[PDB]
């Protein structure tokens, strides 16, 4: 991530696809940046560094559950 | 206008004299001939 | 190398997809096939005007959309004739030995016919030969010999003893970056047999009829269109007059080539420069449209084509969109796989690793299809289908062990919507008046 | 002064002055061609507005797509006169309409996500390497030119479509909160208003005209002198200008 | 359609012709104008012509310094748009090669084609004065009226039989 | 480099006199000192206006913040046509 | 490309060490009344503004010298070269001198621009340092020569000119006394074709 | 020499188009001249309404720009790590080769040598789109458990190792161009 | 120049003056006929107000109602002499138009 952000930096190519694929729940899949590098921490246990990577669409999609088709034409309203 | 008069000896400036050449070569080739900066023609007259 | 110079400017010319190929009868080179980017280099390579292949290329690089840079296939000629069934100056032009421009004249069918043959006698007549029999043959010797229409009614008709169901296996080898396929000879033996390579090679093919019998009663099926309607062939056909002696297919290509087939854009009403319009009644019109026989109709105030249907009935912007579709479907997935081959880590088939394969096919053909418009989204609100595009792809634990031991994946599936355009409108109303 | 600083001095008369004719120039070629229409797509265009997008050829009708358009705004304007009366209060009178005005506000990005070459701004722009195709830039001397150059635009937006709208102003700011992109705000009002068939042209006007300026009569007004004539079908020529027309002396 | 003397593409002297018909020739199709045109405006340093101190190509900001290419290309692409016959600019290929420090790069230019105006100045003219008649035949009559009725009586009688 | 900047000066002489042979409003410019009071860099706004007609040309001029000693010349000879 | 071009004696140049932000903006005017019609003559130009702001510290990171605000300035002690002082010692001359300045910027270059005015202040806050802002104009600007240049000019009407031998006269000075280099030949001439003063 | 002495060799000043007083036009014809530029015998040339140099190439074929910014980079960082280990060494704290003070080397080296050619334009930075490589200097430093036990009997450190990327002038411009007409 | 561009200079002024013909004609038949009445919803419509806004029909009465309005504001303003009055000469006031603004979606 680090070397990805020198060179977009340097050229500008910012954009690089991203997928998420669940397991019992919503997945993801659109295009996605770098948006903030983490803080790194030197201590006695071993750090966590969080990355932010900011996305174009955040809908979730049902994808692998089955049965959302016919569910979705039995809702009611007006 | 600039050369013998009834009151001694002129002189031209170098624009008249360009100003008329350039005007027999527009009557030589109608108007529609160039005559300024990117003519060959152009180059030529001035020189 | 050394220059002379410290700028050195020079002023010149000259210099699914675009490139057309148009398989000519002629000996002007000995290669199967030559790019031209110009009529004037054809000129240059024997092309006499007036020469079949010289009115293709006239006429696709005049077009509004015309390709950049044409193809010519080669196939022997062994005679040329010159017919004469219909007369008034019938200038001829031949080009012999590459240089020998010998503008023959004539004036005022048999007489005529006579006449012409007796002015090539009087020529270089060592070089050439004719004799008439209405129309009149010319024969080289081992000499490039090219004849072309000057003026008047006559029609060039060459002749061959190769056949084209074998010559256009052997073009494809010199070179395939070529995507439109048309010839000459125009019989129906060689169209079908035509027909039948653009399948298998997933090329457009092009032909324009002459054929009267294109707008014969509907229950007369005795055309050429008939045939590849009943077997399911793709070819976009029409009937036209000048179809010879001008050969309008570079027409109809000049309006496609330069046009993304990712925009999806319809050639219901695009005008063709070159074409003459279709006299025929309404009756006719309606005849030949039941033969998916396309016709450059002469509109209210201006003439334009009518419709973009193949033999087999499916819209053409269709065709070309199916097999852009299959072209980047299969660079991008291979594409992708040599990468991962190429660092060491190839592709497997462990279920960790195939879901990948979402991203690669939404990347490159998927999404540029809907920024272009040509793949449609959103939801019906009737159907109460959504037209979003979908993929699937199969777990490990369905792959048979047949397929393990030969290392295939088999069974994908894709979903596409095509956004069809508009052709027809057809108002009512009605003034009712209050009481 | 020193000589050697002659041509310094000269060099300031020659880049300053060269500078302003290639901008004057450019200008003057503007105004001159009529063959050139204008077109902003504000928004709208992913609804509907994708039918008139693709009707432009990059040649004579030009398209200007922004990478991002903050808000737009309309608002048009009607002035009421009113006149007082002996009862203490006022009443009105005709009223007017006064044309009308739009705004927007946008920002062009040196990092672009949809090159589409259709825009005319992406005319030359590198597909692979965009940072180093000076985006940013392109677009000034771009829409200088056509504010300058009193071109009358057509905007077309998502609720509607305006015509003949004049530019009036506009801004760029570098400011350092964002970087790598330009902030571009524009202004434009309504401007509510030879060749070609002799039957629909109608009586014109010119005035009073004086002697051409292109031919003699000039030379002898403005002291100079009267062009040779080319030789050819002499004797013929020269023997009855010379009675029917004389010279002027 | 700007007239000018021909400047030959190949040499870079006036094209007086060939052999066979050597003269002088003054460029008439919008094409070679334009050629002649982008070619002196592109070889004349900037200022390196007297008379007119604005004219040419300020080639010396770039030689002999290190420049961005991109910042060249643009310089390049602005002058060519200066004459006011110019269409488009279809492509671009700017190249730079960093071990011979040469650039070089390529493009293509659309222009179309007008009218000439008027023949006045060019040559010939395009109208069709009549030939005064020969001999008496103004005041008698023409046998041409005799020939004609004759050539058709014949080819009517050549025309109802089968042939 | 500099910029196109505008300049003027304006001259006070001596009073006209009539005498017998034309009159030159030049030979008046020297005052009895010698050179005359000349007013260069302080704000002036004036309106000439001239024609071909019986009636002279006139012309208006404003001075602002003159010094005591100009105007003092000015309080004097208030009987008299300076030039 | 054009940074390096600037010697230390005619094209001189200036770098801040910051600049925080910069505008350019044009105006254009057009009339309020409907217009008789294509009459597209009914519009103005007005004069291009741009403006920025900046900052100069005691303390540079860069002490590039070809910037003319480093010309003297000490290597290991910025901090008693006072570099603020010469940044305002040089603003002042440039904007009273009304030089026609050249701005280099992001994306264009800009030429024949004045300033019309510019603010210095020293707050609490950010000490050591000085904040600027400047604001500059386009100038719609329109002996020794060749000849061939020249063209006819006017005067009006003139005077005697300088205090000459009758100047001097009119102004009641006494005559300069001739330098004696030669009293023999022109002097028989001399007051006899011109005469004196008198 | 009047000509190059006084410039900085961090610049990279090209040598290519730079006049020369008192030199006079090489009058060859154009077939000498080529012959005389395969010997790499740079020639002084009158040019169109001028005269300039026409281009800096040594005898073994690279340009001499190139040659002044090795060398001045040859002495800049030997001096440099020099004046710092003296420093260390006349404090009584002398440099060990305790794998705990050797990388100490990477900021004396990027001080005073590389990043002085940054901000004067000699040294190239950034990235390649083609190559896909960057262009930024590197600075590689061996480990204690990598030196010979005869070198640390010789107290002597080698195989340090540095990567540089050089900026290159223009030299040449060739345009080309084609009138195509519509139809 | 070509005649190709004159062709085409000649398309981008039918173009654009055919939308004068359509915008300026709309409004000249829009002022000839005054029987049309139209009439705004601002708030109101729940309390009762409904009992005229059916009466609105579909051809002569039409009808305008916002999805929302957030304020609505009335005013009406007054001026009288600055100076004192001679003394009763209540008669140094005017009436000024009054003004109602709001704002909707």
């Amino acid at each position: 991530l680090a070397q990805w952000q020198r060179q977009a930096n340097v050229t500008g190519l910012i954009y690089l696809p991203v997928q998420v694929e669940g397991s019992q729940g919503l997945s993801l899949n659109t295009i996605g940046w770098i948006q903030k590098q983490p803080d790194l921490s030197y201590g006695t246990e071993v750090g966590q560094m969080d990355w932010e990577i900011g996305v174009l669409d955040a809908w979730l999609s049902p994808d692998q559950i089955q049965g959302i088709a016919a569910g979705i034409t039995g809702l009611l309203g007006l | 206008n600039y050369g013998l008069t009834g009151s001694g000896f002129n002189l031209p400036p170098m624009d008249d004299l360009v100003q008329e050449t350039k005007k027999t070569f527009k009557s030589a080739f109608g108007e529609d001939f160039n005559t300024e900066s990117n003519s060959v023609a152009d180059k030529l007259i001035q020189i | 190398e050394y220059q002379d110079k410290v700028v050195d400017v020079e002023v010149s010319l000259g210099t699914g997809f675009e490139t057309p190929m148009f398989l000519a009868m002629h000996g002007n080179f000995p290669e199967r096939i030559r790019f031209y980017v110009s009529t004037a280099g054809m000129v240059a390579d024997g092309f006499a005007v007036g020469s079949p292949a010289y009115q293709f290329a006239t006429n696709a690089f005049a077009g509004n959309f015309a390709p950049q840079r044409v193809a010519i296939g080669r196939m022997s000629i062994d005679s040329s004739k010159v017919d004469f069934t219909g007369t008034t100056e019938q200038v001829v032009v031949n080009i012999t030995l590459n240089k020998v421009v010998k503008a023959v004249k004539i004036n005022v069918p048999a007489q005529i016919a006579t006449a012409l043959a007796d002015a090539v006698t009087a020529d270089l007549t060592g070089k050439a030969t004719a004799v008439a029999t209405t129309y009149v043959t010319v024969t080289a010797s081992p000499n490039v010999v090219s004849v072309g229409k000057g003026a008047g009614v006559y029609k060039i008709v060459n002749e061959s003893s190769e056949t084209v169901a074998t010559v256009l296996p052997s073009v494809i080898a010199e070179n395939h970056n070529w995507y439109f396929l048309a010839t000459e000879a125009r019989s129906d033996a060689d169209i079908v047999a035509a027909a039948e390579f653009a399948k298998a090679n997933y090329k457009l093919h092009i032909y324009n009829s002459t054929d009267v019998d294109a707008y014969a009663p509907e229950n007369s099926a005795a055309s050429v269109f008939d045939t590849l309607k009943s077997l399911s062939y793709d070819s976009l056909g029409t009937s036209d007059a000048g179809a010879d002696v001008d050969f309008t297919e570079g027409s109809v290509i000049g309006a496609m080539a330069a046009n993304d087939p990712s925009y999806g854009d319809s050639l219901h009403l695009k005008t063709m420069p070159g074409m003459v319009p279709f006299a025929g009644s309404d009756t006719q019109r309606s005849n030949a449209w039941s033969r998916n026989a396309n016709i450059y109709r002469g509109l209210y105030g201006g003439g334009s084509y009518i419709e973009g249907k193949t033999s087999s009935g499916q819209y053409v912007d269709v065709i070309r969109f199916s097999h852009w579709v299959k072209f980047r479907m299969e660079e991008s997935v291979f594409a992708y796989m040599k990468r991962r081959s190429d660092m060491g880590l190839s592709m497997k088939m462990s279920d960790e690793d195939l879901p990948v394969l979402k991203s690669v096919l939404m990347n490159n053909p998927i999404n540029i299809g809907i920024r272009n418009g040509g793949i449609l989204t959103g939801y019906d609100t009737e159907n109460k289908v959504s037209y979003d595009p979908t993929i699937i792809i199969p777990k490990r634990a369905n792959i048979p062990t047949n397929d393990l031991a030969a290392r295939i994946l088999r069974d994908v599936k894709v979903e596409l919507v095509y956004n069809n355009s508009l052709h027809y409108v057809k108002i009512r109303a009605s003034v009712v008046l209050d009481r | 002064i020193s000589p050697a600083q002659q041509a310094q001095a000269d060099k300031r008369a020659r880049d300053a002055a060269a500078a302003k004719r290639k901008q004057d120039t450019e200008v003057s070629n503007a105004k001159s061609r009529e063959d050139i229409q204008y077109t902003m797509f504000v928004s709208g265009l992913r609804r509907g507005r994708l039918n008139e997008f693709e009707r432009k050829n990059r040649t004579d009708d030009l398209a200007i797509l922004f990478d991002s358009v903050t808000t737009h705004t309309y608002t048009k304007d009607y002035n009421k006169s009113s006149y007082a009366v002996e009862s203490k209060a006022k009443a009105s009178d005709h009223v007017t309409t006064q044309d009308g005005k739009f705004t927007f506000s946008g920002t062009v990005t040196d990092s672009p996500y949809l090159i589409d070459p259709r825009n005319m701004i992406d005319r030359d722009t590198d597909k692979e390497n965009p940072m180093l195709a000076r985006r940013p830039a392109k677009a000034i001397e771009i829409l200088e030119l056509i504010a300058d150059s009193h071109q009358l635009v057509t905007l077309v937006t998502e609720d509607n479509i305006l015509s003949n709208y004049v530019i009036t102003s506009f801004q760029v700011d570098r400011s350092s909160e964002a970087g790598s992109s330009i902030n571009v705000q524009v202004t434009l009002e309504e401007f509510r208003f030879r060749t070609s068939d002799p039957k629909k042209a109608k009586n014109a006007n010119t005035g009073t005209k004086q002697t051409a300026e292109d031919g003699a009569v000039d030379d002898s007004a403005k002291q100079k002198r009267q062009t040779p004539y080319i030789g050819k079908n002499a004797e013929t020529k020269e023997r009855w200008e010379n009675a029917a027309i004389g010279t002027t002396d | 359609q700007f007239k000018d003397l021909l400047l030959d593409p190949l040499t870079g002297d006036l094209d007086f012709g060939t052999p066979g018909d050597r003269g002088m020739r003054l460029a008439l199709t919008n094409q070679l104008s334009l050629r002649q045109r982008l070619y002196l405006r592109f070889a004349i340093w900037a200022g390196d012509w007297y008379f007119d101190e604005t004219f040419g190509f300020p080639y010396r900001t770039f030689v002999g310094k290190k420049t961005v290419k991109a910042v060249l290309d643009g310089r390049i692409k602005s002058e060519v748009r200066q004459e006011p016959d110019v269409l488009q600019i279809t492509d671009f290929q700017s190249t730079m090669d960093v071990v011979s420090r040469s650039y070089k790069c390529f493009f293509t230019v659309v222009t179309a084609e007008g009218e000439e105006i008027s023949l006045a100045f060019v040559g010939e003219d395009e109208y069709q004065y009549p030939t005064p008649p020969e001999s008496n035949v103004q005041l008698c009559g023409d046998e041409g009226v005799i020939i004609n009725f004759k050539n058709k009586l014949y080819y009517l009688i050549n025309f109802r039989l089968p042939k | 480099m500099r910029a196109m900047e505008r300049t003027y000066t304006l001259v006070i002489g001596r009073p006209v006199v009539i005498g017998e042979k034309p009159v030159n409003i030049e030979k008046f410019a020297n005052t009895s000192k010698g050179d005359a009071y000349e007013i260069k860099d302080l704000h002036i706004e004036f309106n000439v206006k001239k024609d071909n007609s019986k009636e002279p040309n006139k012309g208006y001029v404003t001075v602002y913040n003159l010094s005591d000693e100009v105007v003092n010349y000015l309080s004097v000879n208030q009987r008299e046509s300076l030039a | 490309n054009e940074f390096e071009r600037k010697n230390r004696t005619d094209d001189l140049a200036i770098l801040f060490d910051s600049v925080t932000t910069h505008t350019y903006t044009k105006d254009y005017n057009k009339s309020s009344y409907a217009v008789e019609s294509k009459a597209s003559d009914h519009v103005t130009t007005q004069d291009g503004k741009f403006t920025f702001s900046g900052t100069v510290t005691d303390s540079p990171y860069l002490i590039d010298p070809r910037n003319m605000i480093d010309r003297d300035t000490d290597k290991e002690n910025p901090m008693l070269a006072r570099r603020p002082a010469k940044a305002i010692e040089i603003l002042e001359l440039i904007a009273d001198s009304h030089q026609l300045v050249t701005l280099v910027t992001e994306d264009n270059i800009l030429s024949n621009y004045v300033i019309t005015s510019f603010q210095v202040d020293r707050s609490s806050e950010a000490g050591s340092s000085i904040n600027v802002q400047v604001t500059l104009e386009e100038f719609r600007f329109k002996r020794t020569s060749d000849p061939k240049k020249a063209k006819n000019a006017n005067t009006g009407t003139k005077q005697t000119a300088e205090d000459g031998a009758v100047d001097d006269s009119a102004k009641q000075k006494r005559q300069t006394p001739y330098i004696g280099k030669n009293a023999e030949t022109k002097e028989r001439w001399e007051n006899a074709a011109i005469g004196t003063t008198d």
